[PDB]
């Protein structure tokens, strides 16, 4: 069952917003996720 | 109930004569009168 400390979030696009937007929108909510260490932690990408 | 329909007949001598193959009548006619699915495209990310 791998890994099970964590939590496994999916990003959505639900808009036919495509691949660019999609990245530039993860890139908005880790950036926000980085200035909560307090809460969140090793807050990443699974993924190239 | 039985219905109206319209019988085309192709005349395999006159197309051997003039030298257009069956296959291009029976593309052309059912290309044009019936459609075809030709292939596919990306639509807004979604293949259609």
């Amino acid at each position: 069952l791998g890994t099970a400390t964590g939590f496994d979030f999916e990003l959505i696009d639900q808009a036919g917003l495509g691949h660019e937007k999609l990245t530039q929108a993860r890139n908005q909510l880790l950036a926000e996720a980085a200035k909560h260490p307090d809460m969140l932690t090793s807050v990443r990408p699974n993924g190239l | 109930e039985d219905t109206p329909q319209f019988k085309i007949d192709i005349d395999q001598e006159k197309a051997q004569a003039l030298g257009v193959s069956i296959n291009d009548i029976n593309t052309t006619l059912g290309a044009a009168w019936g459609g075809s699915y030709v292939n596919d495209f990306i639509d807004r990310g979604r293949v259609k």
